[PDB]
RNA sequence: CUGAACAUUGAGCCUUGAUGUGUAGGAUAGGUGGGAGGCUUUGAAGUGUGGACGCCAGUCUGCAUGGAGCCGACCUUGAAAUACCACCCUUUAAUGUUUGAUGUUCUAA
RNA sequence: AGGCGUGAUGACGAGGCACUACGGUGCUGAAGCAACAAAUGCCC
RNA sequence: AAGGGUUCCUGUCCAACGUUAAUCGGGGCAGGGUGA
RNA sequence: AAGGACGUGCUAAUCUGCGAUAAGCGUCGGUAAGGUGAUAUGAACCGUUAUAACCGGCGAUUU
RNA sequence: GCCCGGAUAGCUCAGUCGGUAGAGCAGGGGAUUGAAAAUCCCCGUGUCCUUGGUUCGAUUCCGAGUCCGGGCACCA
RNA sequence: GCGGGAAUAGCUCAGUUGGUAGAGCACGACCUUGCCAAGGUCGGGGUCGCGAGUUCGAGUCUCGUUUCCCGCUCCA
């Protein structure tokens, strides 16, 4: 059923954001009120984030029953 | 007489600093002037009003004599007084060091 | 100072960051309209904006419009702040733990790694509570999801998923762009507000009429408020008296040099909001309850106040002036800076420490806080006077300025606190031999 | 007297100028740029959505 | 640590754990429960950076500590004065002997 | 000395007596103090202004009076008895070596005119010292009418009365008898007053005729009025 | 006039800081450094003509200075007078007193 | 200095020095001494200006 | 600085009286010149007083009586000689005094 | 000189009741008379 | 009182100075303070 | 008056100079591109060749 | 110990020209008296302080020695 | 041990270039008085301490000696 299906992907998706977040990003991706690794460069990591924003819009439509 | 200006050109008669020039930042009441970049010493500076303000060993202008520097004219480094011999009602400077007759 | 901002703008590094930010805000606005499988973002966004009477203003200030005009989820930034708080307890206990945190590069990594683990446990608890609560009070929720077994299961899962996504999002942005990230969300809220207001100025245009006069006044107004808040805030009463004399000579005289000013002549934006939320809140809690059928008595008291000092505007206004004044005088508590100053050693110049130093230090803070109270009220008044001839406003009045100020001051402070350091370091390394 | 005493203190207190305020003004302009932006993309994304779901 | 402390105050003032005003009143529309808006913000602070190509700022706040040297004495206690004494000592003699 | 007898008494009782009357009144009074019937020595006491006494400032000399003395003219010669002008050009009573010297200097003689000749006068001045009241001694000038000693002794035999000075400068000279007549007296007086004037000693003080007194023996006297240059103006 | 501008030259600095000079302005009186004028009457008439303060008893006390015990020659701080002027009206909030 | 003194006039200058001393230096020196308006350059002027006016009066009875 | 009168008292010229005694000189030698002498009628002398000595037989004279004539021995010794007439000083007296002393009285310094 | 009115129906007051940040502050208040013995002091 | 002249008190600092040590003191440092 | 006492600066002790017009003031001239004496030179400011500052004559103030 | 002096017939003492020692008072006798005092006369006893020396002969000259009387340092 | 004093009549006591050397009392002879006082007269006497030196002349001057005396060694 639609609502379940998005959810399974979402949880896989999360794991991926974290993986990205630690290497380029700084191991402070969430809340850390300092910063120390992005800004310099363009990376992989921006795209995972971009995806997340985009992703949220996608989820409901699909989910919509 | 004088040889001082607050922008004076020198050819520098100070050893280890000859063949150089610089504006006269300020004229001191000590027979000294400050010529650009040649009086720099590394100065173990201790912040006062201490803030972010850097300590370190900072390059800081000292001051050398006016009689241990020599003027630059306009094509020659010669110095043998600048003439104040002309009065227009006030003494006016000119070169007689090389006799190019300009301040 | 002006000269300083301008310089940055010329150099490459800034331009890349500034570009990113305009993109970043957009990403947030887009997200907000399209719904959630769990509650339903678009429906939530509309309702909030509407009217609501008393209830809407209290909710609105604290929020800043952040996602009260651009509603999505019901968790995200709050888990990060909660988590960030637990680590602050942990730091206090153990000195060593605190030290790593303070050093910025180390400090940041620690906070997220700990926060993500914390956030997950914490979040499930919050979500369950949120999920039960939301259906009951109206009867109904969403329109991509509707109340039932299905709404509860979806709602928990969806808040958690969202919360993690946001946390990563917030981090990529901070370094890429300028201004903290937490700040950006809040900022979008200000943006969401803007079209209704804009439409009205556009209509007025120039034509040489009342409407022409008002446009010119409004343009001016926005700036003025901003300027006035700013002048006071820096405003410093700055007394430098060197302790002893310590013989003479050196400079003009070598004394033990104590230059103390920590004075802020305003009361501070976060305090201001606080006082305002609190008066509103008992009534607002009541009003919903009353309607449902529950705490009818609590509502009845709220209604009673209207026969004295009438009008919906009149009770609140009068109360708000007194309250700003009151809050400030008594206590120095919900302003951090005030507390900090007192704890560290110091002594008032000319005075011998004891009872007399304690007395004097408090007195300045008591004045200072009162001063702030006065200034906030004066900005709010100017619209109120203006409007009766001019046209009624609706986004250019009083509890909005407070909402606008807190998000900016802070966003701005952060861009400086990273940005100045960053440039200095970058410059420095290159001179050394170092990318 | 209590309000006044607070005022009486203010007039001396206000110092440590923001002759700087043109920086704040320059920042205001930068804050403005952003607003304009959220609205534009919102029309682009929204437009894609309007075809599908509107 | 300083920043976190400001965050905490903001949250506290919420007196509802942030925006959590139950739906109702007059306008309809389901109810939510909100995130945790706010900011943070900085404050004296730090900064500076003689950068700008056309600008220059300062600082604000701090302290100091000088103990220098106080030296003088004892040296500055034997030259700035003089402890001269004539040492008055009497030695009464003793006669009476018969050397005749 | 002075007697109580009537003629003596009336002058004697008066203190500062013997006052000066004109010469005629003088001589008229003088006669009547006695009865003529006996000889009596009429003297003149002519007073010279010298107060010089027993000194060589005495005036002594000798003048020839045209008449006798009051006891009848008799002569005794002070001699050396080997004289040349007193034993060989005027003679003497005897040539006594000091047989006659004694007699003069003895002070008891019945000869009136005591003739002097040298016995020493170049070493004895006009001195009155231990000389005789009756007797005498040659003095530098023995004359005053002759400035010769030789001729004086001649003069003395003719009838010269040798007169000499007193305590009050008194030149006593025997004028005559009382049995003389007024005119016979006058002539003598004049001879003696003029003699003192003519010459005097130049080894002494001067002359000048003060008081001229005239007296007879046993009675007193009274004096004749003088101008001191002439008895013929007063 | 009643007095010249040179009998209104009598104040060159107040005293408004630390012990018995903040305490004894809040609780009682007012206190100011009064040059070295050596008068009490003209200081009463100073705060009449200039300002508009009303006073009670005006108290005069000579201050003999205080040591600077590092020498060079004599040292020590210069003489001055302190006066408790004493309010009866005004109730001034520091750097106010009157002026029209 | 120059033109200042020279354009002074008896009646005028008399009332001008009262202003100088009192309520343009009187306020200043008290404020400055407590650090509440301490600007050292302002202290140097005013003082050495009010002086000038009095000079003319006892010299020649104003300009 | 400091005066007037009057009283008393030595001594100098003197003026007028009475002794002026050494030794020798019978006795009467301050002294100096005249000088062998006085009887002038209440007058010296004489008779008596005082002063001089009694040293070789004496007299002088103040002053009273007294109209009433004596004695240096009319010697002679000595440095000087006596009566008596001038007249000196002392002892002494009175005058003229000159001078030094004290006193007294007074008032004018 | 000293006693008694009055000044003073007030102050002060043993001791209690409150809170606190632990610096301290607020809250309250009984009796307050009588007799005898005193100084080198006071009347003096 | 005389006399001293800030030595008082307050916070600090300890090289020299108190017969020691000395965190302390009347020492150094600078404030505050004597009100008719 | 000589000579002092006590003040006097941007502030702080003394030194220097000067007196409540107080490290000066005016006036006339000289002079001038740099200055605001020193221990301790700082802070704030001023003037820039022609108006500061410095030097002198004269005057003012000169407790 | 240190220098000086005296040492006498009963009691008290004289005693240098060395050569045979006397004076007084006691005491006895005679003169005086009536008898006595007093006063006069005469009387002897010293082997002249011991022992040597000078001498024909020393008590009396000399040298010691005794007893007694004179004058002189315990210690600075 | 030293420095200065004297030995003169029985007794107490003068003098002295060294010329014939003295007093008062006692004593001798008288006198007043019965007789003695008191009173009154008139006499004697010296190895001049002893021996020399000086000299015509010593006691002293001079020198030796015996006896009798004072003043000093305070001062050191």
């Amino acid at each position: 059923f639609l609502i379940v299906a998005i959810g399974l992907v979402g949880l896989i998706m999360l794991q991926q954001g974290k993986g990205a977040d630690m290497g380029a990003s700084f191991g402070a991706g969430a809340s850390a009120t300092l910063f120390g690794s992005s800004g310099s460069g363009n990376f992989m990591t921006r795209m995972t984030a971009l995806l997340a924003t985009l992703f949220f819009i996608i989820s409901l439509v699909l989910g919509n029953i | 007489a004088a040889k001082i200006r607050r922008d004076d050109e020198v050819i520098v008669l100070t050893g280890k600093d000859k063949g150089k020039r610089g504006k006269v930042k300020n004229v001191l009441s000590s027979g000294k002037v400050i010529v650009e970049g040649i009086n720099l010493v590394k100065k173990h500076q201790k912040p006062v009003p201490a803030l972010n303000q850097p300590g370190g060993i900072v390059e800081k202008e000292a001051a050398i004599q006016v009689s241990n520097v020599a003027i630059f004219n306009a094509a020659t480094g010669k110095a043998d007084r600048v003439g104040f011999r002309f009065e227009d009602g006030k003494k006016v400077r000119f070169f007689k060091s090389n006799s190019e007759t300009i301040k | 100072g002006l000269d300083f901002q301008s310089a940055k703008g010329g150099l490459g590094e800034l331009k890349r960051r500034l570009l990113f930010v305009i993109g970043a805000l957009i990403v947030f606005r887009i997200g907000s309209f399209i719904p959630i499988p769990g509650i339903d973002a678009a429906v939530l966004a509309k309702l909030l904006e509407q009217q609501r009477g008393t209830i809407i203003e209290m909710f609105n200030m604290f929020c800043g419009g952040a996602l009260s005009r651009a509603s999505i989820f019901a968790l995200g930034i709050m888990p990060y702040i909660s988590a960030s708080i637990i680590i602050q307890l942990l730091t206090v206990v153990h000195p060593t733990l605190a030290e790593i945190k303070k050093e910025g590069e180390s400090g940041r990594r620690k906070i997220s790694q700990y926060t993500r683990y914390g956030t997950l446990v914490l979040a499930i608890f919050q979500s369950i509570g949120i999920a039960t609560g939301l259906p009951n009070m109206p009867g109904m929720q969403g329109l991509v999801i509707n109340p039932g077994f299905a709404f509860y299961f979806t709602a928990v899962v969806s808040l958690v998923t969202g919360t993690m996504f946001l946390m990563w999002l917030g981090e990529q942005i901070t370094e890429r762009g300028i201004g903290n990230g937490i700040s950006i969300i809040i900022f979008a809220g200000i943006v969401a507000g803007l079209p209704p207001a804009i439409a009205h100025t556009i209509e007025q245009a120039r034509q040489g009429d009342l409407h022409f006069l008002v446009l010119l006044l409004v343009a001016v107004l926005v700036f003025a408020v901003t300027f006035f808040v700013v002048f006071v805030e820096r405003g410093q009463r700055r007394i430098v008296v060197n302790y002893a004399k310590r013989q003479q000579g050196r400079r003009v005289y070598a004394a033990q040099s104590t230059h103390l000013p920590l004075k802020v002549n305003m009361a501070g934006v976060i305090p201001a909001i606080f006082a305002s939320s609190i008066i509103l809140f008992p009534a607002t809690i009541a009003s919903w309850f009353g309607g449902g059928t529950g705490w009818n008595w609590l509502t009845t008291i709220s209604l009673y106040l209207q026969p004295g000092q009438p009008l919906y505007v009149l009770l609140y206004a009068s109360a708000i002036i007194f309250f700003c004044f009151f809050y400030t005088a008594l206590v120095f508590n919900p302003r951090e800076t005030a507390d900090n100053l007192k704890k560290s050693g110091a002594f008032v110049p000319g005075i011998r420490p004891g009872e007399q130093t304690a007395k004097y230090i408090d007195k300045v803070m008591t004045r200072l806080t009162l001063v702030g109270a006065l200034y906030i009220t004066f900005i709010c008044l100017i619209p109120e006077f203006m409007r009766d001839a001019m046209k009624v406003p609706f986004y250019f009045g009083g509890t909005s300025l407070l909402i606008v100020v807190v998000v900016i001051m802070d966003f701005m402070a952060q861009v400086q606190t990273l940005m100045m350091s960053s440039q200095y370091e970058s410059a420095l390394k290159k001179a050394n031999l170092k990318g | 007297e209590a309000r006044t005493e607070v005022r009486k203190v203010i007039w001396p207190t206000r110092q440590e100028t923001l002759h700087t305020t043109l920086i704040v003004a320059a920042v205001t302009a930068v804050m403005s740029l952003i607003l304009w932006g959220l609205d534009g993309i919102l029309v682009r994304l929204v437009s894609f959505i309007t075809g599908l779901r509107f | 640590a300083k920043k976190i402390w400001l965050a905490l105050a903001g949250l506290v003032l919420a007196f509802s754990a942030s925006c959590a005003q139950y739906e109702d009143g007059s306008s309809g529309e389901l109810e939510r429960q909100h995130t945790f808006a706010l900011h943070q913000r900085s404050i004296s602070g730090d900064g500076d950076s003689p950068h700008s190509y056309h600008s220059l700022p300062e600082g604000v706040k701090m302290t100091k500590y000088l103990q220098e040297q106080k030296l003088a004495v004892a040296a500055v206690a034997a030259q700035a004065d003089l402890e001269l004494f004539s040492t008055p000592v009497w030695i009464s003699q003793a006669q009476g002997i018969r050397a005749g | 000395m002075a007697k109580l007898t009537k003629r003596m008494r009336v002058i004697r009782e008066k203190v500062d007596a013997t006052k000066q009357y004109d010469i005629n009144e003088a001589i008229a009074l003088l006669k009547e103090l006695a009865t003529a019937k006996f000889v009596e020595s009429v003297d003149v006491a002519v007073n010279l202004g010298i107060d010089a006494r027993k000194s060589d400032q005495n005036v002594r000399g000798a003048t020839v009076l045209p008449h006798g003395t009051g006891r009848s003219v008799r002569v005794a010669v002070f001699t050396q008895g080997a004289n040349a002008e007193a034993a060989k050009a005027a003679g003497a009573e005897l040539v006594g070596m000091e047989d006659l010297a004694d007699q003069i200097k003895k002070g008891e003689m019945n000869f009136d005119v005591v003739i002097a000749s040298p016995d020493a006068m170049r070493v004895v001045g006009q001195l009155g010292q231990v000389l005789g009241p009756r007797g005498l001694m040659p003095n530098p000038k023995v004359g005053t009418v002759t400035p010769n000693v030789a001729e004086a002794v001649k003069n003395a035999k003719a009838g010269q009365v040798r007169y000499r000075n007193d305590k009050n400068g008194i030149i006593h000279t025997t004028i005559g008898k009382v049995d003389f007549d007024a005119d016979k007296l006058k002539e003598n007086l004049e001879a003696l007053l003029v003699a003192l004037k003519k010459a005097k000693p130049t080894q002494a003080k001067g002359v000048y005729i003060k008081k001229v007194s005239i007296s007879t023996t046993m009675g007193a006297g009274v004096a004749v009025d003088q101008a001191g240059l002439s008895a013929s103006v007063n | 006039m009643i007095r010249e501008e040179r009998l209104l030259k009598v104040l060159r600095a107040p005293h408004v800081s630390e012990k018995a000079s903040t305490a004894m302005e809040k609780s009682n009186t007012i206190v100011l450094k009064v040059a070295k004028d050596a008068t009490k009457a003209e200081i009463k008439a100073a705060v009449q003509k200039l300002f508009e303060v009303e006073v009670e008893v005006v108290n005069t006390l000579v201050v003999k200075g205080k040591v600077k015990r590092h020498g060079q020659r004599i040292g020590r701080r210069s003489d001055w007078k302190k006066a408790y002027v004493t309010l009866k009206e005004g109730q001034n909030l520091d750097f106010v007193g009157g002026a029209e | 200095m120059k033109a200042k003194e020279l354009r002074e006039k008896s009646v005028e200058e008399l009332n001008t020095e009262l202003l100088n001393l009192l309520r343009e230096q009187f306020n200043l020196r008290m404020q400055a001494a407590s650090g509440q308006l301490q600007q050292s350059h302002l202290l140097k002027q005013v003082r050495r200006d009010v002086a000038r006016v009095k000079t003319l009066l006892n010299e020649k009875a104003g300009a």
